[PDB]
């Protein structure tokens, strides 16, 4: 099974310099192209440079000669790109693939594989961690049939912040809105429709983890007692 | 270098209807080799790109026999000939032929659904906020089409008040409908003075019926 496994979100101030990584498995890793891409706001999905593992050579899209650098790891086989000297234009989402194309006179393309991504902020404002809200409803009760549970993640900074239920052992029915920035500070919620067997008895915990600042909050929803 | 020009910008279409995506270059692609580098990438809803197609008309394994790539000199052309729900979407076009390879700048499908009224749930301030000195009263609006829909917040009887702010998610590549959220945020003090609070929901236009609302104290 062929997997590509990215880095987590990094927060870095500008100036400094940062180093992504790419983790393949499942296939020949020196035997293939790995390709990195740029996906900003307005910008839009640039294509960075490549490397092949096997013999160590690159090429470097003229644009990013200078800021981007590629190298590889055999016997972990993982790939990495370094961005140095980060402004804000250098904020946006990188992806690594194994592309899967040959060459000009081969002609053949195998199949390509993405890693998920990696969320870059270039920023100086300082680390806040979110405040977890549990929102329970009432009156003459609410959800009647399926009930919908839900999380408020308020004021924090930057995104993104990982919202789960039951440490994932609730996916279905969940939804997650788009964090918004209001006031240089996010904020965002989720809901979960369980039915209502499991609701008054059969516990149920929204957690959020802020990856930027190293933090996980778990919040019981509970019922009013009023 | 090279410019892939794209077009539209965005498209609606009723599901088993087709769409042509556009995508003209600013150079040749036609390679020494006679061949020509242009490639389809999708991108679905919180997920990475994917290729579609390569060498102009080649559909990659797994793809639907229902993708029609085409093209010739600086003009290509995606067709679909019938939509389905799971081709939502940001189709990409890349030129490969010349080395700094250059991408289009997407063209957003979106799947005409038919019309469906959603389930609207209002939640009260949690005391843990209340202690702080503020209050957001939540309204989960989900499962609807069209996408701009008109929900509206009335305290106490009366209008508004200390502002709202909404947010709706992408369009579910498995069946078609939306999601939103509504926050009314007030501080406690304007919070503590009314206690008749509702979220009703007008769908397009009309008086806004499908409303759910709580009181405080008695609660
Ligand atoms: O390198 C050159 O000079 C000669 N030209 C070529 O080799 C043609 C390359 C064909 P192709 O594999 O489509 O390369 C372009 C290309 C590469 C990566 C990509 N991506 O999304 O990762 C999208 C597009």
């Amino acid at each position: 099974a062929v997997k590509l496994q990215q880095s987590g979100p990094e927060l870095v101030r500008p100036g400094t310099s940062v180093k992504l990584s790419c983790k393949t498995s499942g296939y020949i890793f020196t035997s293939y192209w790995i390709h990195w891409l740029k996906q900003s706001s307005g910008q839009g999905l640039e294509w960075i440079a490549r490397i092949y593992p096997g013999t160590g050579g690159t090429y470097y899209n003229e644009k990013f000669k200078g800021k981007a650098t590629l190298t590889a790891d055999k016997s972990s086989s993982t790939a990495y790109m370094q961005l140095s000297s980060l402004k804000s234009e250098d904020s946006a989402v990188y992806f690594c693939t194994r592309w899967g194309f040959t060459t000009v006179r081969e002609n053949y393309y195998a199949m390509d594989y993405w890693g998920q991504g990696t969320l870059v902020t270039v920023s100086s404002a300082k680390t806040t961690p979110p405040s977890v809200y549990p929102l329970a409803p009432g009156s003459a009760a609410q959800t009647n049939s399926m009930v919908t549970l839900g999380c408020l993640v308020k004021g924090y900074f930057p995104e993104p912040v990982t919202v789960t239920w039951n440490s994932g052992s609730l996916s279905s029915g969940v939804h997650t809105f788009p964090a918004v920035l209001q006031s240089d500070l996010y904020t965002l919620s989720s809901s979960v429709t369980v039915p209502s067997s499991p609701r008054p008895s059969e516990t149920v915990t929204c957690n959020v983890a802020h990856p930027a600042s190293s933090t996980k909050v778990d919040k019981k929803i509970v019922p009013r007692d009023c | 270098d090279i410019v892939m020009t794209q077009s539209p910008l965005t498209l609606s279409v009723t599901i088993g209807q087709p769409a042509s995506i556009s995508c003209k270059s600013s150079q040749s692609l036609l390679y020494s080799n006679g061949k020509t580098y242009l490639n389809w990438l999708l991108q679905r809803p919180g997920q990475s790109p994917k290729r579609l197609i390569y060498l102009v008309s080649k559909l990659e394994s797994g793809v639907p026999d229902r993708f029609t790539g085409s093209g010739s000199g600086t003009d290509f052309t995606l067709k679909i000939s019938r939509v389905e729900a799971a081709d939502l979407g940001v189709y990409y076009c890349v030129q490969g032929t010349h080395f700094p390879y250059t991408f289009g700048g997407g063209t957003k499908l979106e799947i005409l659904r038919a019309d469906a009224a959603p389930t609207v749930s209002i939640f009260p301030p949690s005391s843990e906020q209340l202690t702080s000195g503020g209050a957001s009263v939540v309204c989960f609006l989900n499962n609807f089409y069209p996408k701009d829909i008109n929900v509206k917040w009335k305290i106490d009887g009366s209008e508004r008040q200390n502002g709202v702010l909404n947010s709706w998610t992408d369009q579910d590549s498995k069946d078609s409908t939306y999601s939103m959220s509504s926050t009314l945020t007030l501080t406690k003090d304007e919070y503590e003075r009314h206690n008749s609070y509702t979220c009703e929901a007008t769908h397009k236009t009309s008086t806004s019926p499908i409303v759910k609302s709580f009181n405080r104290n008695e609660c």
